């Protein structure tokens, strides 16, 4: 489950910096075999066979296609920590609660139009439950 | 609050480039300070 | 990377679907090797002319009784 | 390298180009359809850029017949048209190619 | 606590406010310009909210040298002008303030 979450959010790392292929991959096809061709030239150096076998499954946008990468990477990272449910969600309703009674801290963390790496640094420094402050940092 | 301010401590003239143009319009991107 | 993702681009009998229809104009998917003023055919004998020619879809006139056009026929 | 056609509508094309590539304003730009007995080399004239490497072309010929994805090539200066004494007494179409003997002009000096 | 300023067209101005602070329809804004012989304070009231705490606003001096980022402050308020007996023999602005003698409405009663 971690293995495959970190998989996941790297290739959601990769198909939301390379523009190019996202809008080129974003268009639905009368057969798999384009979709598993691409798949096979550019998942095999980087990612693992489980991975691989879930990206190989038709989405309306390229948003919608991105979003439902980190989706399936949230559900395995919970199931990972349910394989713990409580702790995790009371963390994480509380990590909701100094989000939003600080207004310029949540305004800084809406990080989309600044460098991903400098702000993931500075919300894991500002942040307990490992697997809360891990979606957190996902 | 600590930790916010010294993540936001831690975050010449302005270039621009042009992005679009045509007849005698052009977009240009950057220039915060225009 | 760039390099493999536009030869694998170029490695794409093709067969189109109508995406929207209406009043007599219809937008195909698809047929990426479809000429400008090609004649299409669309499953009820019916055929149309490919005016625009979009990055992502083909804007066909068509010709004939366009009430027989439905969003998922194929077009050829 | 060189540029692609990416979209067409009526007499008007947009062609993409490599990063650094990009033509000018007024370039004319080559393109071939190779349909059948409608076949020829295609003129197109640079008249927008609509930013990430792409521009907009208009056409000097008919576009019927082309296909999406065809390499054009970037002749790197305007349309040119032949001067000289021996111009007059000859017919001429806009892009200078001589209609009362084809391969008249070609030997002139071409402003543009 | 206050807004900053998103977007600029003519004399229309889209301001920004944190998630709590976005002001009513027809308040008065205030936004500084810097800029040598166009320094001034600007003036400028609420006509619409966008969504997303985004607020557009109508300017009363010229937008001329107003710049993208800068900080809008909510006066809470609708412009008021100055009102009272003492108004009688004097010429205003717009704004209620006296042309022939700057300041002069400053101590008056001030409605809506």
């Amino acid at each position: 489950l971690t293995n495959l979450a970190d998989e996941l959010a790297s290739v959601a790392k990769l198909l939301l910096s390379e523009t190019a292929l996202n809008k080129h991959l974003a268009e639905p096809t009368d057969d798999s075999a384009p979709k598993v061709r691409l798949l096979e030239r550019l998942l095999s150096d980087k990612v693992s066979a489980t991975t691989l076998d879930l990206l190989r499954t038709r989405w309306s946008t390229e948003s919608n296609l991105i979003d439902a990468v980190e989706h399936t990477a949230r559900l395995a990272l919970l199931k990972r920590a349910e394989i713990e449910v409580d702790e995790v969600e009371e963390q994480l309703f509380r990590f909701g609660r100094v989000l939003d009674a600080e207004p310029r801290l949540s305004a800084l963390l809406s990080d989309y139009t600044t460098p991903a790496e400098g702000r993931v640094a500075l919300l894991d420094k500002a942040l307990v439950n490992q697997t809360a402050a891990a979606l957190l940092s996902q | 609050x600590x930790x916010x301010x010294x993540x936001x401590x831690x975050x010449r003239e302005e270039i621009g480039t042009v992005i679009d143009a045509g007849d005698g319009i052009a977009h240009v991107e950057g220039l915060p300070s225009v | 990377i760039e390099g493999a993702i536009e030869d694998y681009v170029s490695s794409f009998e093709e067969i189109g679907t109508v995406i929207d229809a209406g009043d007599g104009i219809a937008h195909v998917e698809g047929l990426p090797s479809v000429m400008t003023q090609e004649l299409l055919e669309f499953p009820g004998g019916v055929l149309g002319v490919a005016l625009n020619l979009d990055e992502h879809s083909v804007g066909a006139v068509i010709l004939g009784e366009f009430e027989k056009i439905e969003e998922g026929q194929q077009v050829k | 390298t060189a540029g692609r056609v990416v979209r067409i509508t009526g007499p008007v094309v947009d062609v993409e180009f490599p990063r650094g590539s990009v033509p000018e304003l007024f370039n004319a730009l080559h393109a071939e359809i190779t349909f059948g007995a409608l076949a020829k080399t295609l003129t197109l004239e640079v008249a927008q850029h609509l930013g990430d490497s792409l521009v907009r072309c208009i056409s000097m010929q008919p576009t019927d017949g082309l296909v999406r994805g065809v390499e054009v090539t970037d002749t790197g200066a305007s349309i040119s048209v032949p001067v000289g004494d021996g111009v007059k007494g000859h017919v001429f179409n806009a892009l200078g190619d001589c209609l009362d003997d084809p391969g008249y002009g070609k030997d002139f000096e071409h402003w543009s």
